[PDB]
C-alpha cells in the first residue's frame, strides 16, 4: 500500500480503524520517480548538485562521474549522472 | 576521541518498560524515573543521595585509561 | 661517448658486477 | 588510483623475471643490508618496468612475492612514483620538462611542435604506439632547458625544429645522438669556459701541510 | 493566478519466530 | 627520579622522561585537538591539527609527537596555537564534502566538534571541490571515501591492532585515497573496529547505515555473550530496539575493541 | 520537482523540535538512497514554532500557508508521512511561491 | 668579491674537459692524500670542516661539520651509515647533475673521506632514476675505484672499511627530503619522517644515518687537502667556500659556474654566464636559490651578493643557488603558478596543511592569472601561505609558500591589475 508498503494486516487490531474511514497512502510514490529521472549526462570528471536553485536546492555536492561503471548519485537528490 | 563527557559521574535509575503505542507506533513508558539521570561530581556525594532517598545503589569504580608510552622514534624500528 | 649510448640494464647488471666487490653484509 | 581488473591489465597476464632478470633481481638484495629485502622493492619494481613497461596488476603481485612483502606494500610504492607505468607505455615514451625554468626558456614552444609532429594529443600514446607525450616536471638539466627525456636519452637545450628532426630518426632508424643537440658540451657557458680556462693542477697540487 | 486515519507506517520490528507445522 | 617537570601553562605537571607533548596536557586536564592519534596506534603526525606552542621556541611543535624535555611550558591557549588550528581546520574542511545530514557520524563526528570548538566561523574556499570513488570494502563497512581525512589510522589499525596490512595509501598530492588498490574486500574479525576508529564518517557501518543518528541512542552498559572473552560494550537503544553495540573501554579485558560477530 | 521527497532523513528537525512533536525513524531504501520510513508530526504536540521550517538542510520540511486545519476528531490531528507529503503536493504551487519570496531574507 | 682562481675551483673535471674516469681523476690528483687524511684520524677530518666553516650546500643551511659532529658519537652496536643524495628535484640544480656525471670520482673519495668522519660503515648514493645514464657513469667509477682498492674494506690501504653502493631514485622531489630519502632507501613509500627522532639517533634501515648534498660530500676532500683556512678565507663570515652557481632562463649564456661566493647578484649575470638576456633592466625578477626560495625583484637584486645570510637579511634563501631570471618579457603570475603546479603534482600529502593547502593555493593561482579573481582574495593568499609555512611536517610546504609570499611582497600591484583588466571586460 504505501510507501515503505504498511499494511495493517486483515488480522491485526488495528486494521479495525479504516472502516467507515479511507487510509492516507501516496500515488507518484517517489521510490519510482527518480527512477524515471533522466542520467544527467557531463562532460567533466567532477560534477556539482545544488540540487536545483541554489539557496532552494540542497547542500551543494561533488559528484565522481569518473566510471561510467557507475553514474554518480547525489545522496540528497538520488539523480543519476551518466559521465 | 573526546573525553569531556566521561568526567562527571552520574547515577541513573534501572530501565523499564517500553512498548509500542497502538495508534500511531510511537514508544510508550510507564516508569516515570526513567529519563531522569542525576549528575554527581565525586562518588562520595551520589552514594549519600541514594541513601537518604532510599534507593539502592550499586556504584561501579571510575576506570580510567591507563598510561601507554607512545615514542614516534620506535616504530621506526626495523628491528622491532 | 660512453654516456652516449648504454643499455637498460647497465645500471643493474654493473652493481651486479660490482656484487664481488662490495663488502660484506652487515 | 584503482585497478578494475581488465583482460588486458590483471593477472591472467603472467609475469615471471626471465632467468636472467631473476639474477638481477638477488645481487640487488645483497647490495641492500643483510635481513633486509623489502628495501628492494622500488629496485625491483623498476626491473619489472625494464622487463615490461605495462607492468601489470600481476607483475606488481610478482614482485611483492619474490620480494615477501605484503602486496599492497608493492602497489603503494607503484603508485607513489611517476617513474613507474601502471598502464601501456609508448615505445619511446618521450616526457617534456614543463616547470618554469624550461618555460621561461621556452619549453613550451617545444610542446606544440612535438602534438602537430606526433600528430596526437598531450598525454597519451600515438596509434602506431610508437610514441607517448606527457607533461613530465623538472627532469634536472635546466640549464639546458628545453629539453625532453625519451627513456633516458635526455635530450637537451633543443630548439622546436631540432625535435622534429630527433623524432623522424626515432620514426625511421634509432640511436638519434642522444643528449643536448646544442654545440654546448654537457654544460658549459655558451661563450666558454671562463670557470676554467687553464690547465687543471695536477695530483698533489698545492695540497695543504699536515 | 491567472476523514483521516493516523497509523505508524514503519515495519515489524521484532519478527516472531513461526511454530514447525510439521508435527513430531 | 625518571620525572621531568613541564609545564602545562604554568601547572609544573611532572612526566616521565619519553611522554608526548601531548601525554603532558592530559595529566593536567587539557586536552589538544588531535586526528591520527590514537592512544592505542602508533604516532604518524599526519594531521597536524594538534600544533602546540612550546615556550621561546620560534616553530609550534607537534604535540603528538615531540617527546616533552626539561621545563618547556607549554601553551595549549595561546594566540599562536590558535591560529595553528583555525588555519588546519580551514584545510581540512576545504576539501570535505558537506553531506554531514549523510553522515552517519553526525553528532559522533571528532571533526565539527573541533571545527565547532577550535576552528573558524567561516569558510575561504571559494575554489572548488575534489571527489573519490567508493568502492566495496566488504558487507559490514560502507566506505563514503570522499570524506576521508587521510588521518591513517586505519592503515594503522588494520596492520597493528588487526594483522591484515590491507589497507594502504595509494598515489600522493590531494587524491591520495586511502582503499585498497585492488578491490579485495578487508575480511577479518576486529573489522568493524575501523567504523569506529575512523573519526569522519567516511567508511561507517553498512547495517547500521541510516536507522538512528547518535544524540537520541539511549546507551546502557553492558557485557559481550557472544564469545567468552567477555568484551564490555555500550549496546545504544532508541525507543526499545537495540540500534546498534560499540565497544565501551576495559583495560584488562576488551581495550576500545569487540569483535565482528558481537557487534 | 522530479518527485523525490525532499527529505533525507538527518532528523535534526526531530533534535530542535521544542515539543518533541516529530517523531522520525528510518533506513536505506533499496535505492540505497536515505528516506525516512515514519515521520510523525503531532500537530496537537506541535506549537508551531517554525523552527523545523529553519533547521531542514533541504528544507524538505515547510510551515504551510494553510491555518484552517480544524478536525473533528484528535486522530485526525496526528499526521503521519502520507498526510503530510499529500498536504505538500497540495500546497506546493503556493509553498514554492512563499518560499520563493522570503529565501532571500534568510 | 668571487672571482675565485681556475686553481681553487675544487670541481676542476667540470665541464668535463678531463677524462671524468680514474686516469683522468689521477691526473687531477683526487686520490693524493686519501690514505694519509684517514690515518691523521676522524677528529682531525672534522677539525677541518669546523675550521672550514662549510654550510649546507643543498637547499638548507646549516654548519656542515656539526651535522657530521652528531654522529660522531659511538656506536651503540648499530651500524653507522652513509646517505648521499644525488636527487635534485628543485628546478635549477643541474648543480648536482655535473660532479656526478662530469667527475664521479671526487663524489668516491668524498664518500670515504666523509665516511670515516662520521665512522659510517658504508654510504648509499640515491641518484635520482630519472638521470639513468648518470648512474651509468659513476658505478662505472665506483668499479674503477675498487678494482683499485680505493674503496671496500682495508680501503686506501688502510685500518677502516666502507662500501658505495648507488640506488635508483623513481622521479620524486620530495625523495630529496632527508627522512624521506631514507624512506625510499628503506623501500617505503617517500614520506618524510617526523624531526623529533633525528636522522642521528633513527634512520636508514634504523641505523644512525646522515644526508649530505653531493656537493657537500664532494668538498671534502679536498677541504681536508687544502685544509679549512684556504677553503675558510673565500666564504664571507659565517659564509665560506665556493659553491656552483647555476644560471638558467632569460641570460645570454645559461651555465654552471663554481665562481666564489658572496658574489654581486648583478655581477654573476653580468661578468660570468651570460648577461641578462635583453639587458640588465630587463630583469623583472631574480629566483636566487631556485623554486623553493623567494624571488627578489630588480630593485635589489644589483646590491644582493650571493650569501645565505645575504639572502636572508634579503628575506630570500641561497638554497641550491640555482639563479632562475626573468626577464620583463614574462608572466610572473603564470611563471610562479606553475612552481604551484609542480608542488602539487609533487607534494606527498602525508600532512593536511601541504596537501590541501599547495592544491588550494594552485587553484587560487590559476584564477590570478586568467584575474577572474577579484583583488581581496590577494591577501588571502597570503594568509593561506603562512598557514601552510609554519605548519607543515617537512620543508616542501615551507617551500611552497615562500614563492607566493614574494609575488604578494613586490608584485602586488601587477596582480591587481590582471584582476581589473578581467572586471572590465566582463
Ligand atoms: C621537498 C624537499 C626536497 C628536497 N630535495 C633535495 C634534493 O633534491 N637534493 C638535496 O640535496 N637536498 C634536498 N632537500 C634537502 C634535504 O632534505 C637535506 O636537507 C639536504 O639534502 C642536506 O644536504 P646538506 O646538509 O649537505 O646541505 C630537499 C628538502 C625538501 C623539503
Ligand atoms: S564527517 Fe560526516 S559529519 Fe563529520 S563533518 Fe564530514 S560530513 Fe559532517
Ligand atoms: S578512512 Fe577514516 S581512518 Fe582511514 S584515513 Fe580516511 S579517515 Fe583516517
Ligand atoms: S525534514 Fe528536513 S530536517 Fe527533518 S529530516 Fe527530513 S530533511 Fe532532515
Ligand atoms: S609537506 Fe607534508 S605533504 Fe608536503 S611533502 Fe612534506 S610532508 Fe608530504
Ligand atoms: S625545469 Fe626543465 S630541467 Fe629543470
Ligand atoms: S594529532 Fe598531532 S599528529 Fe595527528
Ligand atoms: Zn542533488
Amino acid at each position: 500500500i504505501t510507501h515503505t508498503g504498511q499494511v495493517y494486516d486483515e488480522k491485526d487490531y488495528r486494521r479495525v480503524r479504516f472502516v467507515d474511514r479511507q487510509k492516507e497512502v501516496n500515488e507518484n510514490f517517489a521510490i519510482d520517480l527518480i527512477a524515471q529521472q533522466p542520467v544527467n549526462e557531463v562532460e567533466h570528471r567532477i560534477i556539482a548538485c545544488d540540487g536545483g536553485g541554489g539557496a532552494l536546492g540542497h547542500p551543494k555536492v561533488y559528484i565522481n562521474l569518473d566510471k561510467e561503471t557507475k553514474t554518480g548519485t547525489c545522496g540528497y537528490c538520488g539523480l543519476q549522472f551518466k559521465q | 576521541s573526546g573525553v569531556n563527557n566521561t568526567k562527571k559521574w552520574k547515577m541513573e535509575f534501572d530501565t523499564r518498560e517500553r512498548w509500542e503505542n497502538p495508534l500511531m507506533g510511537w514508544a510508550s513508558t510507564a516508569d516515570p524515573l526513567s529519563n531522569m539521570v542525576l549528575t554527581f561530581s565525586a562518588k562520595e556525594d551520589a552514594i549519600a543521595f541514594a541513601e537518604k532517598n532510599g534507593w539502592s545503589y550499586d556504584v561501579e569504580e571510575k576506570k580510567v585509561p591507563k598510561p601507554k608510552s607512545k615514542s614516534y622514534g620506535a616504530n621506526f624500528s626495523w628491528n622491532k | 661517448l660512453q654516456h652516449h649510448d648504454y643499455n637498460t640494464y647497465t645500471f643493474l647488471d654493473l652493481n651486479l658486477d660490482l656484487s664481488k666487490f662490495r663488502l660484506p653484509q652487515p | 588510483f584503482v585497478h578494475r581488473d581488465t583482460p588486458e591489465n590483471n593477472p591472467d597476464t603472467p609475469f615471471d623475471f626471465t632467468p636472467e632478470n631473476y639474477k638481477r633481481i638477488e645481487a640487488i638484495v645483497k647490495n641492500y643490508p643483510e635481513g633486509h629485502q623489502a628495501a628492494a622493492v622500488l629496485p625491483v619494481l623498476d626491473l619489472a618496468q625494464r622487463q615490461n613497461g605495462w607492468l601489470p596488476i600481476s607483475a606488481m603481485n610478482k614482485v611483492a612475492e619474490v620480494l615477501q612483502v605484503p602486496p599492497m606494500r608493492v602497489y603503494e610504492v607503484a603508485t607513489f612514483y611517476t617513474m613507474y607505468n601502471r598502464k601501456p607505455v609508448g615505445k619511446y615514451h618521450i616526457q617534456v620538462c614543463t616547470t618554469t625554468p624550461c618555460m621561461l626558456r621556452d619549453s613550451d614552444s617545444i610542446l606544440e611542435t612535438l602534438q602537430r609532429k606526433l600528430g596526437i594529443k598531450v598525454g597519451e600514446t600515438t596509434p602506431d604506439k610508437l610514441f607517448t607525450l606527457i607533461e613530465v616536471e623538472c627532469l634536472g638539466a635546466c640549464v639546458n632547458a628545453p629539453m625532453v627525456q625519451i627513456n633516458d636519452n635526455y635530450y637537451e637545450d633543443l630548439t622546436p625544429k631540432d625535435i622534429e628532426e630527433i623524432i623522424d630518426e626515432l620514426k625511421a632508424g634509432k640511436v638519434p645522438k642522444p643528449g643536448p643537440r646544442s654545440g654546448r658540451f654537457c654544460c658549459e657557458p655558451a661563450g666558454g669556459l671562463t670557470s676554467l680556462t687553464e690547465p687543471p693542477k695536477g695530483p698533489g697540487f698545492g695540497v695543504q701541510a699536515g | 493566478p491567472t476523514q483521516y486515519v493516523p497509523y505508524s507506517t514503519t515495519r515489524k520490528k521484532i519478527h516472531e519466530w513461526v511454530p514447525p507445522s510439521t508435527p513430531y | 627520579s625518571n620525572l621531568i617537570e613541564v609545564f602545562v601553562d604554568g601547572q609544573s605537571v611532572m612526566v616521565e622522561p619519553g611522554t608526548t607533548v601531548l601525554q603532558a596536557c592530559e595529566k593536567v586536564g587539557m586536552q589538544i585537538p588531535r586526528f591520527c592519534y590514537h592512544e592505542r596506534l602508533s604516532v604518524a603526525g599526519n594531521c597536524r591539527m594538534c600544533l602546540v606552542e612550546i615556550e621561546k621556541a620560534p616553530k609550534v611543535v607537534a604535540a603528538c609527537a615531540m617527546p616533552v624535555m626539561k621545563g618547556w611550558n607549554i601553551l595549549t591557549n595561546s594566540e599562536k596555537s590558535k591560529k595553528a588550528r583555525e588555519g588546519v581546520m580551514e584545510f581540512l574542511l576545504a576539501n570535505h564534502p558537506l553531506d554531514c545530514p549523510i553522515c552517519d557520524q553526525g553528532g559522533e563526528c571528532d571533526l565539527q566538534d573541533q571545527s565547532m570548538m577550535f576552528g573558524s566561523d567561516r569558510s575561504r574556499f571559494l575554489e572548488g571541490k575534489r571527489a573519490v570513488e567508493d568502492k566495496n570494502i566488504g558487507p559490514l563497512v560502507k566506505t563514503i571515501m570522499t570524506r576521508c581525512i587521510q588521518c591513517t589510522r586505519c592503515i594503522r589499525f588494520a596492520s597493528e591492532i588487526a594483522g591484515v596490512d590491507d589497507l594502504g595509501t595509494t598515489g600522493r598530492g590531494n587524491d591520495m585515497q586511502v582503499g585498497t588498490y585492488i578491490e579485495k574486500m578487508f575480511m577479518s574479525e576486529l573489522s568493524g573496529n575501523v567504523i569506529d576508529i575512523c573519526p569522519v564518517g567516511a567508511l561507517t557501518s553498512k547495517p547500521y547505515a541510516f536507522t538512528a543518528r547518535p544524540w537520541e541512542t539511549r546507551k546502557t552498559e553492558s557485557i559481550d555473550v557472544m564469545d567468552a572473552v567477555g568484551s564490555n560494550i555500550v549496546v545504544s537503544t532508541r525507543t526499545g530496539e537495540v540500534m546498534r553495540i560499540l565497544p565501551r573501554m576495559h583495560e584488562d579485558i576488551n581495550e576500545e575493541w569487540i569483535s565482528d560477530k558481537t557487534r | 520537482p522530479s518527485g523525490e521527497e525532499r527529505c533525507i532523513a538527518c532528523k535534526l528537525c526531530e533534535a530542535i523540535c521544542p515539543a518533541q512533536a516529530i517523531t522520525i525513524e528510518a533506513e536505506p531504501r533499496a535505492d540505497g538512497s536515505r528516506r525516512t520510513t515514519r515521520y510523525d508530526i503531532d500537530m496537537t504536540k506541535c506549537i508551531y514554532c517554525g523552527f523545523c521550517q529553519e533547521a531542514c538542510p533541504v528544507d524538505a520540511i515547510v510551515e504551510g500557508p494553510n491555518f484552517e486545519f480544524s478536525t473533528e476528531t484528535h486522530e485526525e490531528l496526528l499526521y503521519n508521512k502520507e498526510k503530510l507529503l499529500n498536504n505538500g503536493d497540495k500546497w506546493e504551487a503556493e509553498i514554492a511561491a512563499n518560499i520563493q519570496a522570503d529565501y532571500l531574507y534568510r | 668579491f668571487g672571482s675565485l682562481k681556475d686553481e681553487d675551483r675544487i670541481f676542476t673535471n667540470l665541464y668535463g674537459r678531463h677524462d671524468w674516469r680514474l686516469k683522468g681523476a689521477l691526473r687531477r690528483g683526487d686520490w693524493y692524500k686519501t690514505k694519509e687524511i684517514l690515518l691523521k684520524g676522524p677528529d682531525w677530518i672534522l677539525g677541518e670542516m669546523k675550521t672550514s666553516g662549510l654550510r649546507g650546500r643543498g637547499g638548507a643551511g646549516f654548519p656542515t661539520g656539526l651535522k657530521w659532529s652528531f654522529m660522531n658519537k659511538p656506536s651503540d652496536g648499530r651500524p653507522k651509515y652513509l646517505v648521499v643524495n644525488a636527487d635534485e628535484g628543485e628546478p635549477g640544480t643541474c648543480k648536482d647533475r655535473e660532479i656526478m656525471r662530469h667527475d664521479p670520482h671526487k663524489l668516491v673519495e668524498g664518500c670515504l673521506v666523509g665516511g670515516r668522519a662520521m665512522g659510517a660503515r658504508a654510504a648509499y648514493i640515491y641518484i635520482r632514476g630519472e638521470f639513468y645514464n648518470e648512474a651509468s657513469n659513476l658505478q662505472v667509477a665506483i668499479r674503477e675505484a675498487y678494482e683499485a682498492g680505493l674503496i671496500g674494506k682495508n680501503a686506501c690501504g688502510s685500518d677502516y672499511d666502507f662500501d658505495v653502493f648507488v640506488v635508483r631514485g623513481a622521479g620524486a622531489y620530495i625523495c630529496g627530503e632527508e627522512t624521506a630519502l631514507i624512506e625510499s632507501i628503506e623501500g617505503k613509500q617517500g614520506k618524510p619522517r617526523l624531526k623529533p627522532p633525528f636522522p642521528a639517533d633513527v634512520g636508514v634501515f634504523g641505523c644512525p644515518t646522515t644526508v649530505a648534498n653531493v656537493e657537500t660530500v664532494a668538498v671534502s676532500p679536498t677541504i681536508c687537502r687544502r685544509g679549512g683556512t684556504w677553503f675558510a678565507g673565500f666564504g664571507r663570515e659565517r659564509n665560506s667556500g665556493t659553491k656552483l652557481f647555476n644560471i638558467s632562463g632569460h641570460v645570454n649564456h645559461p651555465c654552471t659556474v663554481e665562481e666564489e661566493m658572496s658574489v654581486p647578484l648583478k655581477e654573476l649575470i653580468e661578468k660570468h654566464a651570460g648577461g641578462v638576456t635583453g639587458g640588465w633592466d630587463n630583469l623583472l625578477a631574480v629566483i636566487p636559490g631556485g623554486s623553493s626560495t623567494p624571488l627578489i625583484p630588480k630593485s635589489v637584486c644589483e646590491t644582493v651578493l650571493m650569501d645565505f645570510d645575504a639572502l636572508v637579511q634579503a628575506q630570500t634563501g641561497l638554497g641550491t643557488a640555482a639563479v632562475i631570471v626573468m626577464d620583463r618579457s614574462t608572466d610572473i603570475v603564470k611563471a610562479i603558478a606553475r612552481l604551484i603546479e609542480f608542488y602539487k603534482h609533487e607534494s606527498c600529502g602525508q600532512c593536511t596543511p601541504c596537501r590541501e593547502g599547495v592544491d588550494w593555493m594552485n587553484k587560487v593561482m590559476a584564477r590570478f592569472v586568467k584575474g577572474d579573481a577579484r583583488p581581496a582574495e590577494i591577501d588571502s593568499l597570503w594568509e593561506i601561505s603562512k598557514q601552510i609555512e609554519g605548519h607543515t611536517i617537512c620543508a616542501l610546504g615551507d617551500g611552497a609558500a615562500w614563492p607566493v609570499q614574494g609575488l604578494i611582497r613586490h608584485f602586488r600591484p601587477e596582480l591587481e591589475d590582471r584582476m581589473q583588466r578581467f572586471a572590465q571586460q566582463h
